[PDB]
RNA sequence: CCUCCCGCUCGGGAGGAGGCACUCUGGGGGGACUGCCGGCGAUAAGCCGGAGGAAGGGGCGGGCGACGGUAGGUCAGUAUGCCCCGAAACCCCCGGGCUACACGCGCGCUACAAUGGGCGGGACAAUGGGACCCGACCUCGAAAGGGGAAGGGAAUCCCCUAAACCCGCCCUCAGUUCGGAUCGCGGGCUGCAACUCGCCCGCGUGAAGCUGGAAUCCCUAGUACCCGCGUGUCAUCAUCGCGCGGCGAAUA
C-alpha cells in the first residue's frame, strides 16, 4: 500500500464541500483506511481597486474577494483504489492534487 | 528598580499607581460624589469604554480623565524610538500610554513637596478649578441675551480638569517645566486657589464676567 | 578634575568652551561629533566630562592626531576626505583646508563650464530637483554654508 | 488535583490559561510574572487576585499564555481569565458577584474589536476626507 | 436613529394569526417553530421578527382591540 | 532553582556583562567601538559595558531560539536612520559587532554551530547562565 | 472660600430646552437650604442634568423663563 | 517516559516520545424578537426606562444609489457618428524635454526638544506578499552589498524585525547633542545606460524654523487622536493610493 494525499482546493464554497463529503463517503467502504477531510486556510485574495476611470471628485473604491479554500485528505489504498474514488464528476473548477509516497 | 517592585507589592493591597491608598481622601460635598471615581480602584488605562451611555463618562477614574485631557494636542507626524518625537507634543500628539507616565511623575512631584496623598491635592484642585457660573451668548425668541446660566456638576469637573490641563502647556512651552512638573505645580496651586494657576484665573473671570451680564 | 579652565585653546588659537569636549570640537570647523570621539580614544581621555578640564599636556595630543589622522589609526572611510583630487591618498580637513578645498573644486568647475558650477552660482540645488516654488515667500535655503 | 481550562479575550489578546493546584506559580508566556518592565499593566493583572485573596493565589498554580499584540492588551487578557479561572475553581456566586460590582472587564470582553479603513476620497485613515478650500 | 418594523413583516404575521390562530402561543420559540413550516425562510433574522409580531398579535387578541 | 526565564532583563544584563569581564575570555577588540559601529549613533560611547551587553544578549537569544542567524541579530536590535523629511524607516545593525561576537563566544565554548546550519548553546554556555540567574533570582527575594 | 450662600436646589422636573445655541435647558427646581426651604424656581440649567440632580444656586432671586412647547 | 542545564533537593525551564485538550482554520447550526416587565402615547403605531444576558430596541461596519440634471468628466482605455492628415498631424531612431523658476496657491509629509536624545536590556501583533521570486543559515565586507546555500508554488518554509512600551545608565534646555536643507569626497545597487534625473551607507559640511494674521478644513467610539506593519502598481523615483493591527479619548 501507498499513503496518498488528495489535496483539493476550490474557488467557491458549495463546490468544494460536496466533493470532500463524497470522497469521504465512497472511500469509507472497500480496502481503504481514510483520515478525515481536514480544512486548511482560505488564502483570501484581496484585490483593492479604483472604480472611477476619471480618478475624479470622490471615487468609490471596489474591494475584491477571491477566496480559495483547501481541503486535504490522507488515504491508505492502492493506485487502483485511488482511480475508483477519482471517478466522481467534480465541479468545474475544483483542483485535485495527488502526491504518492509509501 | 527595587522601589519599583515595592510599588508592585503596595498597589496590590489596594493603592493607585503603586503607593497611594484610595481611602486617604473623601468627597465631602454631595454634589461631586456620583460624578467622581475616587471611590473605585486601581488603574486608569482601563479601556472600559465611555460616552457609551447618557452619563457613560461620569464613572471615569479621575486620573484617566486627567490622562486624556492631558494627552489632547496632536496631528499627522510620526514618533518611534529612532530620532523621532512630537509626534507626541507638549500634550501627546499620541498616546495615553506615554501620557500615563507624565501624570504618575506629576503625582510623584506633587507628593514630594506637599507630602499628602496626592489624590487629596488633585480632588482638592478639580472642586476649585471649575467656575460656579458661566454666561452663554444665548438668544431665545430671536432676542440676543448674555445670561445667567448656572453650571452642572458634570460640566464643572470638565472645566476644572481642562483648565488645569490648558494652563500647564502655556508654561511647559520650551521651558524647564516638564509636564510631570508643570502639571504637579498647577495641581498644588489649583488645589489652593492660588493667584498662580492659569486654571483658577479663568474659573474666577468666567463667574465674574457672568455676574456682570446677569 | 584636571585643572579647571573655562577657555583652553585647542586646534591653533580657536576656542574650546565649557559645554562638553565632544560638542566643543564640533564647532571647530573640520572636526565633527563622530570625529571628535575618534580622537578622544587615541589620546586617552574620558569623553562625557566638561571641556576646559585639561592641563597643557592633553592640548598637544589632539593637535598631532589632527595634522595627520591617517598615521594614528582612523579608517580610510572614517577620515575627513579620502582619495583627494585624484592623487592625494588621504588628508585632513580643518577650518582653512575645508574652506579652501570646497571653493577650489568650485573654482575648477566654473572654468570647466559644467552644469554643476554655474548651478551653484544662479542659486540652486543641482540634484535636489525642485526650484519650482520652494524657498517660498521670498525665502532662501542659504545654499552653503552659514547664516549664524 | 484538577485541570479547568478557560479563556480570556480582550482587543485580540487571546489568553490561554490553566488553573491546577500546587504552590503559587504565575507563568506568562513561559516567564514569571516578574519579567514585565511596565509596572502598570502588572497591577491590572493583580486586581482580581487580591479581590478574592492571597490565600487562593498561593494555593493554586496559574500558567497563562497570552498571544496578543498589546502590552496592556496582554495584561487585559490576563485580567479577564484569572478572574474567570478563580470563579470556576471555588464555584460560589460570592466571588462572581464581587467581580461584577467592581468592574465588567473581569467577566465581559467587548462586543467590538476593530473597524476597517474605508476606501475614502484619496486620504489616510478610515474616517477622513481630503481638505477643501474651493469656496 | 429610529425603529419601525417593515410592512412585509406585518402583512405576514397578520394572516399567519388569521388561518391557524389556535396553533400559536405566547412563547417566542414555538411560534418560531411554526412560522418556519408555513411560509418560506428567506433567512433567519426576519424569521425571528414575524414571530416577534405574532406573539404581540396574540397579546392584543385577548384585550379585545387588535389592529 | 532558576533559568534565564526567572530573572528580569534589567538585572540579568549587568551580572552577565561583568561575568564576561571577569572570566575573562571574551573582551573588547579595538576596531569595533572606534567607528565600525551599528548604523548611526548620536555619540559613539567608549564603554566595556557596550561590548559586554551586545554579547550578554547573544547568550540569552541563542537559548530561546535554535538556528539564530547573523541577519536575525542585525535586524533584532531596534533603531532607525533618517532619509530626510520623508519619515524614518527600519534598518539593521552593524554585522561587524555580531560576526566577531558569536566567534568570541565560539572560542569561549559558550556557543557552537550545529550541523543543521545555525547557532545553538553548549552545556558551558547553558551553565554559565543558570548559575548567574540562580545568583540573580536569590537576590530578588532579599530586596524589598 | 467664604460660602456666599450656597442655596442647594435639587431639580424636580425638566420642562424642555431654551437657548438658540440650545445651551440652556430649563429645569424646575425645589430648594433644600436652611433659610427658605421648598421654593419652586424655573432656572436655566446647562450641561448634562438628570432628574434628581443637585444644583448650587448662586443668587436666590431669579426665575428667567420662556416656555412653549410640544403640540 | 527520555536528553540537556541549574538547585537551597523543595523545586524552575527547553528538546523528542506522546496527546489532540487549547488557541486557531472554514463549513454548518443556535442566540436578539420590543419577547417580558414599568412609564409616556388614542389600550393602535412608536418613544422612553428596567431585569435577566456575551451581546439589544435601525446591536454594530460595508456593499447595495430610482426617474433625472449640471449640455460636469473621458472620444488621450476601449467601443463609435462626423471631420482632418497622407514621406506627412504618419514611421524609425539617438539625444533633450515632462525633474525648467522671480514668484502665487491647493493637498500632504517632516518639524520647532526634557511628555527629550544616546546606549543597552527586556515583553509583545495583524493583513498580507513570495519562482529568474521570498530568501533560512554560514561566511567576507564598517555598511550599503557581495560569495556560498537549506526550505518554499505554501495553516507545515521565507520576508520578520513590529513600532508605540518600560527599566537602568550617560546627557542637563541652547537655535543647542534640536532640525535636517545645502555642498566636498569615498562607496554599493539595478539597467546598455541613473550629468540632466535614482536611492542607500560612512566622514566632513550644517541652512530656514524657537509654535505662526486675516481666513479655513476634518470628524462623533474601538471612532478620532496616536504608533508602526503590509500590499498594489512594481528594476528604479512612494513625504502617494489601498489595507492591517498596537494605545486609546473629548463633546455632542
Amino acid at each position: 500500500m501507498q499513503k496518498a494525499r488528495i489535496k483539493i482546493a476550490s474557488t467557491n464554497v458549495r463546490s468544494l464541500d460536496e466533493v470532500a463529503n463524497q470522497i469521504k463517503q465512497i472511500a469509507e467502504r472497500t480496502g481503504v483506511r481514510m483520515s478525515g477531510p481536514i480544512p486548511l486556510p482560505t488564502k483570501r485574495i484581496r484585490i483593492t481597486t479604483r472604480k472611477s476611470p476619471d480618478g475624479e471628485g470622490s471615487a468609490t473604491f471596489d474591494r475584491w474577494e477571491l477566496r480559495v479554500h483547501k481541503r486535504l485528505i490522507d488515504i491508505e489504498a492502492d493506485e487502483r483504489a485511488m482511480r475508483q474514488i477519482m471517478r466522481i464528476r467534480v465541479p468545474e473548477d475544483v483542483t485535485i492534487e495527488i502526491e504518492l509516497i509509501s | 528598580a527595587k522601589p519599583l517592585n515595592e510599588r508592585f507589592f503596595i498597589p496590590h493591597e489596594i493603592k493607585v499607581m503603586g503607593r497611594w491608598s484610595t481611602e486617604d481622601v473623601e468627597v465631602r460635598d454631595p454634589s461631586l460624589k456620583p460624578y467622581i471615581n475616587l471611590e473605585p480602584r486601581l488603574l486608569p488605562h482601563t479601556h472600559g469604554r465611555h460616552a457609551k451611555k447618557h452619563f457613560g463618562k461620569a464613572n471615569v477614574h479621575i486620573v484617566e480623565r486627567l490622562i486624556n485631557k492631558i494627552m489632547r494636542s496632536g496631528g499627522s507626524h510620526y514618533k518611534v524610538a529612532g530620532h523621532f518625537m512630537r509626534r507626541e507634543h507638549r500634550s501627546l500628539n499620541s498616546k495615553k500610554v506615554k501620557a500615563y507616565e507624565v501624570v504618575k511623575e506629576a503625582f510623584k512631584i506633587i507628593e514630594q513637596r506637599t507630602g499628602k496623598n496626592p489624590i487629596q491635592v488633585l480632588v482638592w484642585a478639580i472642586e476649585n478649578a471649575a467656575p460656579r457660573e458661566d454666561t452663554t451668548s444665548v438668544m431665545f425668541g430671536g432676542i440676543r441675551y448674555h445670561v445667567a446660566v448656572d453650571i452642572s456638576p458634570m460640566r464643572r469637573l470638565d472645566v476644572a480638569l481642562r483648565n488645569i490641563a490648558l494652563g500647564a502647556s502655556a508654561k511647559c512651552y520650551r521651558n524647564k517645566m516638564s509636564f510631570a512638573e508643570a502639571l504637579a505645580e498647577e495641581i498644588i496651586l489649583a488645589a489652593n486657589k492660588d493667584p498662580k494657576s492659569y486654571a483658577y484665573s479663568k474659573k474666577l473671570e468666567i463667574e465674574r464676567i457672568a455676574e456682570s451680564s446677569r | 578634575m584636571a585643572n579647571f579652565r573655562h577657555i583652553v585653546r585647542v586646534a591653533g588659537v580657536d576656542l574650546d568652551g565649557n559645554k562638553q569636549l565632544r560638542w566643543a570640537l564640533t564647532a571647530i570647523k573640520g572636526i565633527g561629533i563622530n570625529f571628535a570621539t575618534m580622537v578622544c580614544r587615541v589620546a586617552g581621555l574620558d569623553p562625557f566630562m566638561k571641556a576646559g578640564y585639561l592641563t597643557d599636556e592633553q592640548v598637544k595630543k589632539i593637535e598631532e592626531i589632527l595634522a595627520d589622522p591617517v598615521a594614528h589609526g582612523i579608517p580610510r572611510w572614517a577620515v575627513n576626505r579620502p582619495k583627494d583630487y585624484e592623487t592625494g591618498r588621504d588628508l585632513h580637513l580643518i577650518t582653512a583646508k575645508l574652506d579652501m578645498a570646497i571653493r577650489e573644486d568650485i573654482m575648477r568647475l566654473r572654468r570647466i563650464r559644467a552644469y554643476r558650477g554655474i548651478r551653484h552660482e544662479l542659486g540652486l540645488p543641482v540634484r535636489g530637483q525642485r526650484t519650482r516654488s520652494n524657498f517660498r515667500r521670498g525665502q532662501t535655503v542659504g545654499v552653503s554654508r552659514k547664516k549664524k | 488535583m484538577r485541570i479547568i481550562q478557560t479563556t480570556g479575550k480582550r482587543k485580540t489578546a487571546i489568553a490561554r490559561a490553566v488553573i491546577r493546584e500546587g504552590k503559587g506559580r504565575v507563568r506568562i508566556n513561559g516567564k514569571p510574572v516578574e519579567i514585565i518592565e511596565p509596572e502598570i499593566a502588572r497591577f491590572t493583572i493583580l486586581e482580581p487576585l487580591i479581590l478574592a485573596g492571597e490565600e487562593i493565589w498561593n494555593s493554586v498554580d496559574i500558567d497563562v499564555k497570552v498571544e496578543g499584540g498589546g502590552f496592556m492588551g496582554q495584561a487585559e487578557a490576563a485580567r479577564m481569565a484569572i478572574a474567570r479561572a478563580l470563579v470556576e475553581w471555588t464555584g460560589d456566586m460570592s466571588l462572581k458577584e464581587k467581580f461584577m460590582k467592581y468592574d465588567r472587564t473581569m467577566l465581559v470582553g467587548d462586543p467590538r474589536r476593530t473597524e476597517p479603513h474605508k476606501p475614502n476620497r484619496s486620504t489616510k485613515g478610515p474616517r477622513a476626507k481630503r481638505q477643501k478650500s474651493y469656496r | 436613529m429610529g425603529k419601525i418594523r417593515q410592512g412585509f413583516i406585518k402583512r405576514v404575521a397578520r394572516e399567519l394569526v388569521n388561518k391557524y390562530p389556535n396553533e400559536f402561543t405566547t412563547d417566542f420559540e414555538h411560534n418560531k417553530k411554526k412560522v418556519q413550516e408555513l411560509t418560506n425562510v428567506t433567512s433567519k433574522k426576519i424569521r425571528n421578527r414575524i414571530a416577534g409580531y405574532v406573539t404581540k398579535l396574540v397579546r392584543m387578541k385577548m384585550e379585545g382591540k387588535i389592529l | 532553582m532558576a533559568t534565564v526565564y526567572d530573572v528580569p532583563g534589567d538585572l540579568l544584563v549587568e551580572r552577565v556583562a561583568q561575568r564576561l569581564k571577569e572570566i575573562p575570555e571574551i573582551k573588547p577588540p579595538e576596531w569595533a567601538p572606534f567607528v565600525k559601529t551599528g548604523r548611526h549613533k548620536e555619540r559613539l560611547p567608549e564603554q566595556e559595558d557596550w561590548w559586554y551587553y551586545r554579547v550578554a544578549s547573544i547568550l540569552r537569544r541563542v537559548y530561546l531560539d535554535g538556528p539564530v542567524g547573523i541577519e536575525r541579530l542585525r535586524t533584532y536590535y531596534g533603531g532607525r536612520k533618517n532619509r530626510g523629511h520623508a519619515p524614518e524607516k527600519f534598518y539593521k545593525a552593524g554585522g561587524s559587532i555580531i560576526r566577531k561576537a558569536l566567534q568570541q563566544l565560539e572560542a569561549a565554548g559558550f556557543v557552537e554551530k550545529v550541523p543543521g546550519k545555525g547557532r545553538v548553546i553548549t552545556p558551558k554556555g547553558r551553565s554559565f547562565l543558570d548559575k548567574i540567574a540562580t545568583e540573580l533570582k536569590k537576590e530578588l527575594e532579599e530586596i524589598i | 472660600m467664604a460660602e456666599d450662600e450656597g442655596y442647594p436646589a435639587e431639580v424636580i422636573e425638566i420642562i424642555g430646552r431654551t437657548g438658540t445655541t440650545g445651551d440652556v435647558t430649563q429645569v424646575k427646581v425645589r430648594i433644600l437650604e436652611g433659610r427658605d426651604k421648598g421654593r419652586v424656581i424655573r432656572r436655566n440649567v446647562r450641561g448634562p442634568v438628570r432628574i434628581g440632580d443637585i444644583l448650587i444656586l448662586r443668587e436666590t432671586e431669579r426665575e428667567a423663563r420662556e416656555i412653549k412647547s410640544r403640540r
